[PDB]
């Protein structure tokens, strides 16, 4: 089906995980000298600049395919300690992120280092074939 | 059984934010303008199908009395009253001593002459010959100054500018949209208080056609409750705080203006005309308005059904009138035809409620040169040019905005009576269902995948 | 050669699949208070927006390698009844685009389905090693 | 260590090509009536075109991976005629670019071409299978 | 140095009367005649 933008928000994680490329397909884009131009300018310029935010960030990750992705980060106890079948068909994302606010900076943190330390090692096995 | 975390990107994840929301009318508003559309110049044509999408299991909590999206649309209704009268005539060169008299009428000694017929100088096209042109202009307008010799009210408060007849004062329907990711969330719960979880929520990306009506006492043409009556208020124990009720069923109102004036275009320089009101055509009758006492009696009863669910079951509860101060705050000031009427609302909420076909007309009363909103700098005052012919305009009362008493621990009964000075009321009104949220997609998680070297 | 801007504008579909790395260079990028400032910088957003709407779209497609490219989904017959050697030797892309106008959103939509489909079924295999 | 932005300014070519996940991520990000607005405002679009204009150029060539990257183009000696251990342990990138910026455009016309023939080459691969 | 691709093969149906560059060219030509001559000296008290 298509339930539409943020159609699974109160839905669990493994449920809206279905439902990615729909809320990334709403995300970016769905006149006289006057002060509604300027209202809609400075609006439609946080649009982009809230989009490519988010876009650097998946870019200096490993992970430019812009839908779903896996990392080699070990997923350390100390930030949830729950379990895999008690978040993916018992919590919201809301939720989710409730709990995980706290240390979103840190992981982003572990998730630059782990992609330059790729990147660069990568350069070593393509240069001595 | 070792975890990795998964980047996901285009989750459902939302936080309370405050942006530039922008304006969006129909392709119609757009249509009706000779110049006329106060605001439509350049407003985005509404989506032909707007979608709605409710979110199941989601409760959100709202909050009207703090919501940001009111502050935006006042202070934007603020600076566009403002610039829609930057370019209009300037009438620096009245406030001439005016030589006045009564209106041509013989009525009783119990008439104050409401109206004056003035006579006074005007500058012509070329500064030197003078101009003994007369008008006509209303009591409220003008103020003696020690054969009656006035001035004008304002002449020693700001200077003035006339609004240019061009242009409307008609309240058309404004959709406030959002930018890209945020969105704007819609309680579709029927009895909700503006303040606390609802259970129905859905999401949109423009609200429904709010008209920005600007009235004090009485809310107009505004959206009706659902089922029972609709009572909201941030501290009802506090008699400092408004009481802003809202209506299920309209109620039917009728001003008038039942004057046929006339325009008189006098040349106040090379490119400056301006309006005066000329001679009456007719009789020398008072503006009013109606209200059909059944419909108003049902509606008291049904709100007063309403309060004794707050104030104890078995209590009195009495309506009395305003206490005073401007006419501003002591009238329902409104705009109809293009007049400014200030109505007495004394017949209206007089009345008294144990625990268990004709009209109320309402002398209104017109007024031409007004300053609401402090008049953009403490310069500008505007003048409200006459209308030719009579007024005659039907809308609804969909909610009012009133105030308690401080009796404290005075009786079982508390009175209440009408309030309102601060406009963002107005717009709480229709705001109350509706709350503002960035989007921040990025969201991590858990899960035994790792991606291979 | 370098036939420039546009230069295969009126040539076959096969012709004008040479001259793709063209028309993407310049498809982006080739003062007082005054009219003109707004006048270049509202059409300096346009670009913009006119470019990240495709990007987008081409982000949520399987492809972001932004050149050529192929894709899982059957060519409904429905769409054009014409030849591989009938389109790419005697048709025009403008002349192509006025047949296909019609259904072009329907094959966004199942772009879109096909690749959200594509990542999360690869998901499960990286997930099992 | 994390020197911070550009701290590997005076660095050998080898040693700041640790640091380029840094300087990075802070390329991109990190009000009434005035003059104050477009002033900035001017200078948050700049941003964003100095930051495409460098994008739309890493896509078109073969690396979207926005990090470092090889190619399939023969360094030519004519540009330099210096050493793999003389550069990146006895140069600074601005020295190198300083060497380098009179045929910087020549490069970008070679790596645009070597793109769009390596893709129109494997889809010749892809459309066998 | 303005470039000048030639389109070869190409057929275009052109339209001068209902081309929208015109309308765009002579209000801005209008807006500019105004604009210049806001800050300029005011004979108001000419006419005599
Ligand atoms: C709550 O909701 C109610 C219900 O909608 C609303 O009532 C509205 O009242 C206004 C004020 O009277 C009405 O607007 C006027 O209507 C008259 C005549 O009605 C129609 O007549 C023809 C067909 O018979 C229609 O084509 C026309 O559009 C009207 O709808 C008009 O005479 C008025 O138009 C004049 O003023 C407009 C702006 O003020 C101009 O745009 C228009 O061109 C007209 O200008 C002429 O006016 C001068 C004399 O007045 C004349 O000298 C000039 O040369 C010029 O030619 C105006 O449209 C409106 O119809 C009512 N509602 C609806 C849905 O029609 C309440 O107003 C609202 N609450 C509040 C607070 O407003
Ligand atoms: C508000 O106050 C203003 C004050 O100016 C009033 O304006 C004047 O009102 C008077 C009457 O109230 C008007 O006078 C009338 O003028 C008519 C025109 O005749 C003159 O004009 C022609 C050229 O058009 C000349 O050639 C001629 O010689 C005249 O000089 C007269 O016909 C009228 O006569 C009638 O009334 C008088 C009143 O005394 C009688 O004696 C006559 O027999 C006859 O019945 C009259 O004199 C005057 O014109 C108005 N001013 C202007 C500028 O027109 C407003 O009327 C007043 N408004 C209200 C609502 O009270
Ligand atoms: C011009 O203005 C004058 C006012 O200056 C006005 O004259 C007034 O007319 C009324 C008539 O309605 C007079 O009022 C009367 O007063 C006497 C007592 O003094 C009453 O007894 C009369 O009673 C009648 O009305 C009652 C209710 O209305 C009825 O119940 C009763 O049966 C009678 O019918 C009456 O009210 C008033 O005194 C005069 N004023 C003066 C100063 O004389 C005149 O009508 C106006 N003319 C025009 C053409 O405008
Ligand atoms: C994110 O991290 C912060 C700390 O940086 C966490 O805040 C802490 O939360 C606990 C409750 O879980 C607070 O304890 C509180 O103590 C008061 C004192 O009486 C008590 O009244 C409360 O009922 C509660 O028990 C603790 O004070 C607070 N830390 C600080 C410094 O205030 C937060 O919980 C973390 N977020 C999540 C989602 O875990
Ligand atoms: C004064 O109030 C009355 C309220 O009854 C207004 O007439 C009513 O206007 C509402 C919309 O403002 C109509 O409701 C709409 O009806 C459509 C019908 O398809 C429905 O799909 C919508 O969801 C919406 O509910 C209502 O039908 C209409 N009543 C009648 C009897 O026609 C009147 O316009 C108001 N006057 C003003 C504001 O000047
Ligand atoms: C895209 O789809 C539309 C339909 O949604 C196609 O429009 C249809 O085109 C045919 C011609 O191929 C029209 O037939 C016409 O009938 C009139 C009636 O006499 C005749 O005078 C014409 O010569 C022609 O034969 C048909 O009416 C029209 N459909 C509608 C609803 O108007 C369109 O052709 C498709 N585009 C392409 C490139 O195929
Ligand atoms: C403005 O109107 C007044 C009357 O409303 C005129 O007042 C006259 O002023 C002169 C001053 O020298 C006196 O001599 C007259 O007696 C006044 N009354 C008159 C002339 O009726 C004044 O002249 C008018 N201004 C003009 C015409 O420029
Ligand atoms: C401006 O004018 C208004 C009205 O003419 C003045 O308000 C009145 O002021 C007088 C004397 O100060 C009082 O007797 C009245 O009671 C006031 N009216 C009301 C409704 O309060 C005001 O003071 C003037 N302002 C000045 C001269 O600065
Ligand atoms: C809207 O109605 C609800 C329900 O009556 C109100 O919730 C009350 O909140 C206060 C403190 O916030 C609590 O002490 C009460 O116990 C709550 N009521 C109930 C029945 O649990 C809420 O305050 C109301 N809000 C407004 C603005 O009227
Ligand atoms: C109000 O007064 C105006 C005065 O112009 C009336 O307009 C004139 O009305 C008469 C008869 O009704 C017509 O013969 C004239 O042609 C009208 N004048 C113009 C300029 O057209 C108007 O009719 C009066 N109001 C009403 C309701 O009749
Ligand atoms: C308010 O005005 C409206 C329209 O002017 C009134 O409705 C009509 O009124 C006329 C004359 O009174 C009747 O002949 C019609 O039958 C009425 N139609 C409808 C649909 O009501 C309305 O009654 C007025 N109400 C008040 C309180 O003034
Ligand atoms: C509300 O009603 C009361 C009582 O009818 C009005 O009070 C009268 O007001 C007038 C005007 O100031 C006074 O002359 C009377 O003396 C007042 N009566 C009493 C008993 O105080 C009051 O005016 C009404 N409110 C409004 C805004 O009109
Ligand atoms: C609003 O209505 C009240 C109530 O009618 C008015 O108060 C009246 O004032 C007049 C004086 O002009 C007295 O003769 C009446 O007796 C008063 N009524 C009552 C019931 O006492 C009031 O004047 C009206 N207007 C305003 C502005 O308050
Ligand atoms: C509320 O309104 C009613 C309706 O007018 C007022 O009743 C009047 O009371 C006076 C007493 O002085 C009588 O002379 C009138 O005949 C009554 N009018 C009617 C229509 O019955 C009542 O006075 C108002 N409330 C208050 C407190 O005065
Ligand atoms: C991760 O968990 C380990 C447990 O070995 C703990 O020592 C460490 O501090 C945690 N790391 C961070 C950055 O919180
Ligand atoms: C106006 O009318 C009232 C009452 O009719 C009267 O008392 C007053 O003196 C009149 N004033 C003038 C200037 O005619
Ligand atoms: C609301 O009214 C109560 C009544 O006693 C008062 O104590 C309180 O301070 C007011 N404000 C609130 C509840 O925020
Ligand atoms: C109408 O309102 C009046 C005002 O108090 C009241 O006396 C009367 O009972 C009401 N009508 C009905 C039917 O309740
Ligand atoms: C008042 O009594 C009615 C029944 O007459 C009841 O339905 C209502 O809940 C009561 N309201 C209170 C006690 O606030
Ligand atoms: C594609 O072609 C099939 C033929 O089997 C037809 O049934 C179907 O409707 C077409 N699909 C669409 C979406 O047009
Ligand atoms: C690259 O070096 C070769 C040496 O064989 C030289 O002939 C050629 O001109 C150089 N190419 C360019 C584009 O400078």
């Amino acid at each position: 089906v298509f339930l539409g933008f943020l159609g699974a928000a109160g839905s669990t994680m493994g449920a809206a995980s279905m439902t990615l490329t729909v809320q990334a397909r709403n995300l970016l884009s769905g006149l006289k000298l006057t002060v509604w131009g300027i209202k809609q300018l400075q609006a439609r310029v946080l649009a982009v600049e809230r989009y490519l935010r988010d876009q650097q960030l998946l870019g200096i990750w490993g992970c430019s395919g812009k839908l779903i992705c896996c990392t080699n980060v070990p997923w350390n106890s100390s930030w949830s300690n729950r379990n895999l079948s008690e978040i993916w068909d018992n919590m919201t994302w809301l939720q989710w992120d409730k709990e995980i606010s706290n240390y979103t900076q840190i992981i982003y943190g572990l998730l630059e280092e782990s992609q330059n330390q790729q990147e660069k090692n990568e350069q070593d096995l393509l240069a001595l074939d | 059984e070792n975890l990795w975390v998964t980047v996901y990107y285009g989750v459902p994840v939302w936080k309370d934010a405050e942006t530039t929301l922008f304006c969006a009318s129909d392709a119609k508003a757009y249509e009706t303008e000779k110049h006329n559309v106060w605001a439509t110049h350049a407003c985005v044509p509404t989506d032909p199908n707007p979608q709605e999408i409710h979110l199941e299991n989601v409760t959100e909590e709202f909050n009207m009395w703090k919501n940001n999206m009111v502050e935006q649309m006042h202070t934007d209704i603020i600076s566009l009253w403002c610039q829609s009268l930057k370019p209009c005539v300037k009438l620096t060169p009245l406030c001439v001593t005016l030589q006045c008299t009564n209106v041509t009428n013989n009525i009783t000694d119990d008439m104050r002459g409401e109206l004056k017929n003035c006579s006074f100088n005007m500058t012509t096209e070329l500064r030197d010959k003078k101009q003994k042109v007369y008008s006509l202009f209303y009591r409220l307008d003008v103020v003696q100054i020690n054969n009656k010799e006035y001035r004008l009210i304002n002449c020693n408060t700001s200077a003035i500018t006339q609004a240019c007849p061009k242009v409307s004062f008609e309240p058309i329907p404004i959709h406030y949209c959002a930018p890209a990711g945020f969105a704007i969330l819609k309680c579709k719960d029927k009895k909700f208080n503006g303040t606390g979880p609802c259970p129905s929520v859905s999401t949109v990306q423009c609200t429904h056609g709010i008209k920005p009506v600007v009235s004090t006492q009485l809310l107009l043409n505004g959206s009706l409750a659902e089922e029972e009556v609709m009572i909201r208020s941030e501290n009802i124990t506090n008699n400092a705080k408004n009481i802003l009720v809202q209506f299920n069923t309209p109620v039917q109102i009728n001003c008038t203006r039942p004057n046929n004036n006339t325009r008189k275009s006098i040349r106040i320089g090379p490119g400056q005309a301006f309006y005066a009101t000329g001679d009456i055509i007719g009789d020398i009758r008072q503006a009013h308005c109606n209200v059909s006492k059944a419909t108003w009696n049902e509606t008291l009863g049904k709100v007063v059904k309403q309060l004794r669910k707050h104030f104890g079951n078995n209590t009195i509860i009495r309506f009395a009138n305003s206490s005073g101060g401007d006419l501003e705050v002591t009238t329902h000031s409104f705009n109809c035809g293009g007049e400014f009427f200030y109505c007495n609302t004394s017949g209206l909420f007089n009345s008294t409620w144990i625990s268990n076909n004709d009209s109320i007309t309402l002398p209104c009363r017109i007024k031409q040169i007004i300053n609401m909103w402090q008049g953009c700098g403490i310069g500008q005052a505007m003048y409200a040019p006459p209308i030719q012919g009579v007024i005659r305009c039907v809308s609804n009362i969909t909610g009012l905005i009133l105030t308690r008493d401080g009796g404290s621990t005075n009786s079982t009964t508390e009175t209440f009576r009408p309030g309102g000075g601060d406009m963002r009321d107005n717009w709480r009104s229709e705001l109350y269902k509706y709350k503002v949220v960035k989007i921040e997609p990025l969201g991590v998680a858990p899960t035994r995948c790792k991606r291979r070297v």
